DNA sequence: GCTTTTGACCTCC
RNA sequence: GGCUUUUUUG
DNA sequence: GGAGGTCAAAAGCGCAAAAAAGC
């Protein structure tokens, strides 16, 4: 290939065959006139060396070097190694219709649905868009509607819209470490040059919004937009391949706001009386006349599922709070109410959420998910929930209680100086000091941090459970948990040597207040080995994960069922002590090797052969079964595949 | 008491630590090291006279001739720094050097001359340093960033037994040179000493040893103790004393004089040995079974039959004894070998030995270094000679010596470059010594085994190799002796040296491309230390001992502040007061503490000395007396931090700031954070944008002053006076009457750089500080420079921030920012890019630049003058046309504007060779720079002849001629005048003639310039002229933007909002960010919080001051509330009064004041709350620091006070515009067929091999083999697929990828063959 | 430099 | 359009 | 005489990006 100037570029392939050429020339033109044998051995000896260097470099020993002191591409090079052509060019390859940006978050979105700026929705359906010109007839000939598209005009945003209302494009975020890396969605066009997401995903993706990109493709042909709308939606990605666990746990803001809608105070304006219904409870609460939380009586009325798939009504008076009913308009049909009565945690809330999936199949869980967001985030906002520096309440016995440490060293290292204790001795004995103080000052911070007083309606005080900012914080699951509620009021705690050895003096302050110079320089300690440990974690962790799908790519079923009878015993896991896990989730979604036998002799209660979920499990918790035996894909006989039940009940 | 810049604004700073040791001059590090290099040392010490004491002289080989150094000096640059950078060519030095050629008659008696000859010899150009530690090298600014190595010398390592199954603990000793071979002393699982040399095939140590020349019984000697025992009657006696006695099991009986003192059977007892040594017994029988386990230590044959009877290390039996006992040897000299004490560690590696006459020892050494070779005696001798004792080809160095001293506990710490058998021997003993328990391992992570080298080592390093191979080829140009035809010249050839040098300093593993987009980025950039380069780890070979932090690091390297992710831990950067030692080791400053009493002398430390004293802490809280007030203080003595009485401390620490860096020292209140977030933040402040215009942080450190000052971005007074003539380009300073020189004083200037692109494409800016007719003092500053205000380092803006969650717009780091902040243009900043036009001379005609293109429309031509190049101040686009480049088939090859880049044309540059006609455009330009350089120079001819013509006047006055007459006449015509008085007239024409003096020498300067101007500039061959063209693009704040706090709290921009739904107080003042509070307490970096209520504070004392300002309040009530704000806090060091400053003073300070008073707050000594609620009382803010907000869209009062204040902001460069793009069909590579990539190629992005993975995990396969197939790279359906298209048919057509045909040629481009089969 | 693995030479029984 | 060298982000 | 022990050589050691230079 030519460059700027009369200079041309030529790569190692040319220059290792212009000198085996050369030298065979060479060669052949010294052999027609019969030199003497001692020349024509190192002639042929060096022509050796160069056809070697063609054909792999540096293998026999010192490689050939060109000027920039490297040795030279070869075939062998040019084939092995990420370089080389198969690992970069035929396992992954770079493609059209693509794109780059800066994620940004979006909350007025659907679920089923991101944002995407004008220009790159214009830039990567161009093609499409040429089509629908010719089509309308504004323009006949193809240059013709490449002129009008760079001009923007006011049709070709007009066409634009129209031909992408259901034209599913692909997200992913470089590394796509699960399969929940690559999701569809529908695009809605917005202002800006940044791609717009939906929170609840964010989760999934491990994607957090300080500058993190992502890029777009976009399916072709209707097999890829059917495969893609039936397949990679995010309506259809809610439970995890790995576990069943769900994948759309609301989290951190939207979880805040739930906390602070429901739970009550001991007193609040507009507190005990009686309300409709939760549509005029809505009512007082934005004309002001009562308060977000106060417990009042209201009539409500819940469906249940109990008959044979239809729901049956029922009403009655329930002492809840006024944010209580608010929160239940959104909640569908079949939940019942003591779902919605409690604090409501990040733990409940994704419980909750849980249950509607287990009922209500799929499309009203989806809108419940979005609903639930949607109030969050409202009431979340209208809450203002800040934190300050007074918030980090300091607990007064604190500083006394370090004084009482400080006496018992003042004892223990006396003892050495008597030589009555040895080294081990007296470490083993400060460190079980520092560490009962430790837990002393905690337990005294979160007891003191934990309970406030109030007066009530009779003018009495009382203890309710605090709303400091931190603790609800904390108390929620929102963010954060109570070693790092400890972190800030109370003492740090002890820290290590970069070896392992604890040091015996520890960092008596915390971060509300000062840290003297050598505190915060052992502090750093633990932290260097931290990140080094995360930043070279990511090298080896990723490349064993290669290593798993080329030993595992072969695997796909085959056939409904292999015929055999032979499988593993399950039993719970004991080491002596609780069961580190019970016998419920290992053979939860499985098949029965044999038929499950009761203690009393010779009774079926599980015929063999059928997959168990959860209307089989619970039987067997209350017949009280040790042990089942299950078939397992390991032993599974049919060959070049693996057999339908053999591996089981599929997790997605 | 201040000088007269900071009086312009006071910063009031808290802290109650008085300072002893002032912040040094922060590049310290890198300057003062490069003055080693070029100045002259008579010692012969440093530098160049060094290098050149170590090649010269040079004898031929039959040593009639020989050439000798006598002195050198560097030439004065051709241009100056400015120059280079426009011109880019290297701002260097030449060197000049006289040899002496010296020639001996071979027919007379050694050292006759006969003849000599002086010449001073080009040797080539020297790279110089600039006035701020930076090189210039072709128009860049290049860095060299200081190297971190293993310290020469010897160390001891033990590998925990990690290697053996065991667990064994295997123990080396390693030598490791300066310059040369290494060493390497192993022990095995087999327990055997063996040596190995530059990692090559373990060979057994005694090996070496009898390579020096020494026989088994000297080996013996030297590494064992003796046992005698004597001949007595059928018995061999021996003479035994307690301290031998150690770890022995008494076989029999042990007794004497025949008394019993030790039982028979058992262990020795330490109370026999008390008996014993009571007794004081020296001989003593033994047994013949004793004797069986015993090595004879030497040699015994007869002197009869003159046969070896037995040799020695050699087990000795009952019948040698009987030989020995019959040829009259009574002595019997044996090996102590106490496996406890004394192992035979030696002695089992003798019995493994290949030979022992030295010979085929040294052929064995000869084997190993080169294999398969002739083992030719003298060719081994010369090897081991040259490997291990030649002075050129193995140096020690001196550091390297005096840690080979240090370490086996000699005294001398002088000595020479080559080893000696002892130090061998010696070092042989201490490994030795640390196998049996005695003595202790190195550490190699300690900061005394590791030195720090600067530039000056490396360049030194780099010419002596030059000057090596120059020596060479003039060694062999001298072997063919001429008589004295040459000169002493024509033999030193210096292209190798020059290249070498100019290599080093061009590409290298260090030299580094200067990031200078603020000066705390360059600051902190020049004060970096790296363990990575030539002789050091690499970026995967480092485990996970040298990335971790280690005690010794207090002081001298900044343990919070370091790069993130692949490199961590081997890029740490220097600490603020740490400077380098004389040998190169790193340093700090320490007090001497006497009798409980600190004074204020001042001790530099190095790392081991630290570890023999104890030393104190810096916020230990002291008396007025030195007197620490408790008799218990917390200090720490070795890596341990413990409690010391009062008498037993000897330093105490200089500051508090001492720890840290620069650039972690920026950060205020850093005692309240989490040394993650801590890292994270000085990281990003090192990347801030410079912003339109600079504001001060209303909380800092107080260093801002000396980081601004000492970084050379901002103009600073040379000479104190008062200042003529201010222009938004040039200053004008009139020196006072004191520090003039005694003749031409004069006056100075100062030329300021106006939108340069920096090496990042940010803009450098300098704007004037001071007004006209002020005085100024020396050290002052008078123009800031990029994010500079007044001398104070100012990165980003200070913004309104409240922290509450809004609607989810700033959901998990995402930032709110309301419109008000884009419409005050507070953050769009200036981008500047550069593009490039070059003219060669091809085939079908040569590159030339005109009007003349074809096949365009006269739009593409409007914005083109006739001589092809845009004019001034054009607003081109994308695709437009700049420079007109045609080359005939013409051909349209004009350089065109990168797609998807605007902009604004500000310069123009154009370079040309010499000799080659230059083109209308290059005349304006040169005629208009020559026009402005004689502006410039003809300024100073007015000024200067207006003073000397004052002087004349003087002159006339007192000659007699009257001043009206003198008045009225014309300039020109006082010379011609004539004078009663002799001396007065003789003045009048000498000032005349020097008045010719000054204009003949204005002329010549005038006559160089223009000569310069005109001179051709150098350009690379086969180049004729090379075109360059600036573009300026104004950047504004707009969603997708990267913003960042100081504590580590980033974020992205989610949504510009317009300013009337932004939550608002009582006062109606919305808040213009809103962040996110859930991100602290997980995040923990409680800092944030903290500056927030100090800043929200420091405006309240602000808009006080503007409230009487507003009503024009008499000044002696506002002179009243400003020493109010000073004096507040509890001990503060700093004391304010404000009854000497005048009142315009008093006034200036305070309109200055209006935008609110910085708080500055030291990192370690900050201020606590108390102060900041007692500072918050001051103004009408409640004292929580949580006022109440409405909501914008609703009006509804929020029902939780939220917190409001003032945090400083920084924008991050990543833009969007710089990142987003798309791609539906364009280009193709030309192998392979797949698209290209990268934004600047409009290539599409890579499907890569885990999205290939993720995509099979789903049963998603049309869309994966769509990816494979037609949008990648099959060419032959990819076209038939743009067709579809356009139709309207969504359909595929499979085809077979093209990449893959490739591959299987290539596999049958070898001997394989591979082949598809039938259908 | 880590680590593993595999091949090849020495050698102890 | 290939390689080399760094720097930076995730 | 050979099966075991011990020493020597090859092969690998995230992925995306960007930015520059230089060859
Ligand atoms: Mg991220
Ligand atoms: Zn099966």
């Amino acid at each position: 290939v030519p460059l700027d100037g009369g200079r041309f570029a030529t790569s190692d392939l040319n220059d290792l065959y212009r000198r085996v050429i050369n030298r065979n020339n060479r060669l052949k033109r010294l052999l027609d006139l019969a030199a003497p044998d001692i020349i024509v051995r190192n002639e042929k000896r060096m022509l050796q060396e160069a056809v070697d260097a063609l054909l792999d470099n540096g293998r026999r020993g010192r490689a050939i070097t060109g000027s920039n002191k490297r040795p030279l591409k070869s075939l062998a090079d040019m084939i092995k190694g990420k370089q080389g052509r198969f690992r970069q060019n035929l396992l992954g390859k770079r493609v059209d219709y693509s794109g780059r940006s800066v994620i940004t978050v979006g909350p007025y979105l659907r679920l089923h649905q991101c944002g995407l700026p004008k220009k790159m929705a214009l830039e990567l359906f161009k093609p499409f868009i040429y089509g629908k010109l010719e089509l309308r007839g504004l323009a006949t000939t193809i240059k013709a509607a490449k002129k009008m598209v760079e001009r923007e005009e006011a049709v070709v945003w007009d066409i634009l819209d129209e031909v992408i209302r259901e034209h599913p494009v692909l997200l992913n975020r470089a590394p796509t470490l699960h399969r929940l890396g690559i999701q569809a969605f529908e695009p809605v066009l917005i202002e800006g040059k940044a791609i717009q997401l939906h929170p609840l995903v964010c989760a999934a993706y491990n994607a957090d919004f300080d500058g993190d990109q992502m890029a777009v493709h976009v399916p072709l042909t209707l097999e890829a937009q059917l495969e893609a709308r039936a397949l990679m939606m995010s309506t259809n990605n809610i439970l995890s391949p790995a576990n069943g666990e769900p994948i759309i746990v609301p989290s951190q803001d939207v979880v805040l706001g739930l906390y602070y809608m429901t739970r009550d105070c001991v007193n609040a304006k507009g507190e005990g009386m009686v309300l409709t219904g939760p549509k005029e409870a809505e009512r007082l609460y934005r004309s002001g006349l009562a308060s977000l939380h106060a417990r009042v009586k209201v009539r409500i009325t819940e469906y249940e599922k109990d008959a044979n798939g239809e729901l049956v009504a029922k009403t009655s008076l329930k002492d809840t709070t006024v944010g209580r009913a608010i929160l239940w308009m959104i909640v569908p049909k079949g939940l019942p109410y003591s779902i919605v009565n409690q604090a409501l945690g990040k733990k409940a809330i994704s419980k909750m959420l849980n249950t509607c999936y287990r009922i209500l199949g799929l499309k009203p869980t989806v809108i419940f998910a979005d609903q639930i967001m949607y109030t969050g985030f409202a009431y979340a906002a209208r809450s203002g929930a800040s934190v300050g520096i007074d918030d980090m309440v300091i607990p007064e016995k604190k500083h006394e209680i370090i004084s009482e440490a400080e006496a018992e060293v003042a004892e223990i290292q006396e003892q050495f100086q008597s030589g009555l204790v040895t080294a081990g001795e007296r470490y083993n004995k400060v460190i079980d000091i520092w560490a009962a103080a430790n837990d002393r000052v905690s337990k005294a911070m979160m007891d003191n941090l934990q309970t406030e007083t109030v007066i009530n309606r009779d003018g009495q005080e009382e203890k309710q459970v605090s709303f400091n900012s931190i603790y609800m914080m904390a108390d929620s699951g929102a963010r954060g948990s109570a070693a790092q509620i400890r972190q800030l009021a109370g003492m740090r705690g002890l820290m290590a040597k970069p070896d392992g050895s604890i040091i015996e003096t520890p960092i008596t302050a915390n971060f509300r207040e000062g840290l003297n110079v050598l505190q915060y320089f052992i502090s750093t300690h633990g932290a260097r080995k931290g990140l080094a440990d995360t930043a070279l974690k990511t090298a080896n962790s990723g490349y064993l994960t290669r290593r798993l799908v080329d030993v595992a790519q072969d695997l796909v079923v085959t056939e409904d069922d292999c015929g055999t009878h032979e499988g593993i015993m399950m039993t719970p896991v004991i080491e002596g002590g609780d069961v580190k896990e019970p016998l419920r989730d290992r053979v939860l979604g499985r098949v029965t090797a044999e038929d499950v036998l009761k203690p009393g002799t010779a009774d079926i209660l599980v015929p063999r052969n059928t997959l168990l979920h959860e209307q089989w499990c619970d039987l067997l918790e209350e017949n009280s079964v040790d042990a089942v035996k299950v078939r397992s894909v390991v032993s599974c006989d049919t060959d070049f595949g693996v057999c339908a039940h053999c591996y089981g009940r599929d997790l997605a | 008491v201040y000088s007269y810049t900071e009086k312009k604004r006071i910063r009031k700073d808290f802290g109650k630590r008085p300072q002893v040791l002032d912040v040094p001059y922060l590049l310290s590090i890198q300057l003062d090291s490069f003055q080693k290099f070029i100045e002259q040392d008579p010692e012969g010490q440093y530098g160049l006279e060094a290098a050149f004491r170590s090649v010269f002289p040079i004898q031929s080989y039959s040593g009639n001739s020989e050439l000798q150094y006598v002195s050198y000096r560097l030439g004065e640059p051709v241009f100056d720094v400015q120059e280079c950078q426009i011109r880019g060519v290297t701002y260097s030095a030449p060197l000049r050097v006289k040899l002496r050629l010296v020639i001996y008659e071979r027919e007379a008696p050694e050292g006759t001359v006969k003849d000599i000859k002086e010449q001073e010899v080009y040797m080539g150009e020297i790279p110089l340093m600039t006035d701020n530690g930076t090189f210039v090298i072709n128009g860049t600014e290049r860095v060299i960033v200081s190297q971190l190595h293993r310290s020469p010398g010897v160390f001891f390592d033990s590998d925990k037994g990690k290697t053996h199954s065991s667990g064994k603990v295997l123990y080396n000793a390693r030598i490791i040179p300066y310059r040369g071979s290494w060493l390497d002393f192993e022990f095995d699982p087999k327990d055997n000493l063996f040596v190995r040399i530059d990692r090559r095939r373990k060979l057994p140590a005694t090996i070496i040893l009898r390579a020096l020349n020494y026989t088994t019984e000297q080996i013996l000697d030297l590494f064992f103790e003796k046992v005698i025992f004597e001949i007595r009657d059928n018995k061999l006696q021996m003479e035994l004393v307690p301290e031998r006695l150690r770890g022995e099991t008494a076989s029999f009986d042990i007794e004497a004089n025949g008394k019993v003192y030790v039982e028979k059977g058992r262990r020795i007892t330490a109370r026999h040995i008390r008996q014993l040594e009571k007794d004081d017994v020296k001989l003593i029988e033994v047994p013949v079974e004793y004797i069986a386990g015993k090595v004879v230590a030497k040699d015994y044959i007869d002197e009869s039959t003159g046969e070896l009877i037995c040799a020695a290390n050699m087990e000795l039996s009952l019948d040698l004894l009987a030989k020995l006992s019959q040829s009259g040897h009574k002595r019997i000299e044996t090996l102590f070998t106490n496996d406890l004490d004394h192992g035979p560690y030696i002695s089992e590696t003798l019995r493994v030995d290949p030979t022992n006459d030295r010979l085929s020892a040294l052929v064995e050494i000869y084997r190993m270094m080169r294999p398969g070779e002739p083992p030719t005696r003298e060719a081994a001798e010369s090897l081991f000679e040259n490997l291990f004792f030649s002075e050129d080809r193995y140096d020690l160095s001196a550091v390297g010596r005096m840690k080979f001293n240090r370490s086996l506990l000699r005294e001398e710490i002088e000595g020479s470059g080559i080893l000696s058998k002892d130090d061998i021997i010696d070092v042989m003993k201490k490994l030795i010594d640390i196998r049996n328990g005695k003595g202790e391992v190195d550490d190699i992570d300690h900061l005394g085994n590791r030195r720090i080298r600067s530039v000056g080592e490396m360049a030194e390093n780099q010419f002596r190799v030059g000057l090596v191979r120059v020596e060479r080829a003039v060694k062999e140009r001298l072997s063919l002796g001429d008589l004295d035809t040459l000169m002493p010249q024509d033999m030193i050839n210096a292209k190798p040296i020059s290249a070498a040098v100019k290599e080093f300093f061009g590409s290298s593993q260090l030299s580094q491309f200067m990031d200078q987009n603020n000066p705390l980025s360059e600051i902190t950039h020049k004060r970096r230390i790296s363990a990575l380069g030539p002789g050091g780890l690499t970026r995967e070979r480092a485990g996970f001992e040298v990335r971790d932090v280690h005690p010794t690091h207090y002081g001298r390297v900044c343990p919070i502040e370091t790069p993130e992710g692949p490199n961590i831990g081997l890029i740490n950067s220097l600490s603020v007061y740490a400077q380098t030692n004389e040998y190169g080791f790193l340093e700090t400053p320490y007090r001497k503490v006497t009798d409980g009493v600190v004074t204020d002398e001042i001790h530099y430390l190095s790392a081991i000395e630290e570890g023999n004293y104890v030393i104190a802490q810096a916020n230990s809280n002291l008396d007025e007396e030195g007197h620490f007030v408790e008799d218990l203080v917390t200090c720490r003595s070795k890596g341990e931090s413990s409690l010391f009485s009062r008498d037993q401390v000897d330093y105490m620490d200089v500051s508090t700031q001492q720890v840290v860096s620069v650039g972690a020292s920026l950060i205020p209140f850093l005692e309240h954070d989490d040394a993650n977030r801590a890292l994270m933040g000085a990281n990003m402040q090192r990347q801030a944008v410079p912003t339109l215009r600079a504001d001060k942080p209303l909380v800092g450190t107080g260093m801002e002053r000396a980081v601004a000052v000492d970084s050379g971005v901002t103009a600073v007074a040379k000479r104190g006076g008062v200042v003529q003539y201010v222009d938004a380009s040039r200053i004008v300073i009139k020196v006072n009457e004191d520090e003039m020189y005694p003749g031409e004083a004069g006056i100075d200037i100062y030329n300021l750089t106006k939108y340069t692109r920096s090496n990042q494409n940010t803009c450098i800016n300098q704007m004037p500080c001071v007004s006209l007719g002020e005085p100024v003092e020396r050290g002052d500053v008078l123009a800031d420079g990029p994010s500079t205000d007044l001398g104070e380092l100012a990165l980003g803006q200070n913004m309104r921030v409240a922290f509450m969650p809004w609607n989810g717009y700033n959901f998990e780091d995402s930032i709110l920012v309301s419109e008000r902040v884009v419409q005050e243009d507070r953050f769009t900043t200036i981008h500047i890019q550069e593009l490039a036009c070059v003219s060669r001379d091809t085939k079908l005609g040569p590159e030339e630049i005109t009007a003349d293109i074809p096949n365009v429309g006269e739009a593409a031509l409007s914005k083109l003058d006739e001589s092809g190049i845009v004019y001034i101040g054009a607003e081109v686009t994308g695709g437009d046309i700049l420079v007109g480049k045609v080359t005939p088939k013409v051909k349209d090859s004009s350089l065109r504007v990168p797609n998807g880049v605007s902009g604004t044309v500000i310069d123009v540059q154009v370079f040309t060779r010499d000799g080659v006609e230059k083109d209308k455009r290059a005349l304006e330009i040169e005629e208009m720079q020559l026009k402005q350089a004689k502006k410039d120079l003809s300024e100073e001819l007015q000024i200067l002849e207006a003073g000397l013509f004052s002087r004349i006047r003087a002159v006339l006055v007192a000659g007699g001629v009257e001043a009206e007459k003198l008045d009225k006449l014309p300039r020109d015509r006082w010379l011609e005048l004539g004078l009663t008085d002799e001396e007065k007239q003789n003045q009048l024409e000498q000032l005349a003639e020097q008045y010719d003096e000054l204009k003949h020498e204005f002329e010549k300067k005038l006559e160089a310039k223009r000569r310069k101007i005109t001179q051709g500039d150098d350009l690379a061959p086969g180049v004729l002229k090379i075109v360059k063209v600036y573009l300026a693009v104004k950047r504004r704040i707009q969603p997708g933007d990267k913003m960042a706090g100081r504590h580590g709290n980033k974020g992205v921009i989610s949504k510009i909002n317009p300013i009337e739904d932004m939550p608002y107080d009582e006062n109606g003042t919305p808040v213009d960010i809103v962040l996110n509070p859930l991100g602290v307490p997980s995040r923990m970096n409680i800092g944030q919080i903290l500056e927030t209520h100090l800043g929200m504070a420091a405006k309240g004392i602000g808009d006080k001051i503007n409230a009487m300002l507003k009503q024009q309040q008499e000044v002696a009530k506002l002179r009243e509330f400003i020493q109010r704000a000073y004096d507040l806090g509890a001990d503060v060091r700093q004391k304010v009064d404000l009854s000497t400053f005048s009142d315009e003073e008093v006034m200036r300070l305070a309109e200055n004041l209006r935008k609110g008073m910085p708080i500055a707050t030291p990192v370690f000594d900050g201020a606590k709350e108390a102060e900041i609620k007692e500072l918050l009382k001051l103004g009408d803010l409640p004292t929580s620091g949580q006022i109440r907000l409405y909501d914008g869209r609703t009006g509804e009062q929020f029902e939780r006070p939220v917190t409001v204040g003032y945090m400083y902001m920084l924008k991050l460069n990543h833009l969007v515009d710089d990142k987003m793009h798309a791609r539906s069909t364009g280009s193709y590579s030309l192998v392979t067929q797949q698209p290209l990539g990268g934004k600047a190629q409009f290539g599409g992005q890579r499907f890569g091999e885990m999205e290939v993975w993720a995509l099979e995990a789903y049963g998603a396969a049309y869309t994966l083999q769509e990816m494979l197939t037609v949008k990648s790279d099959d060419v032959n359906g990819r076209t038939k697929m743009y067709k579809n298209i356009v139709d309207g048919n969504h359909q595929m057509e499979p085809g077979m990828p093209e990449s893959f045909n490739v591959l299987l040629k290539e596999i049958r481009s070898l001997g394989i063959n591979i082949e598809l089969e039938d259908e």
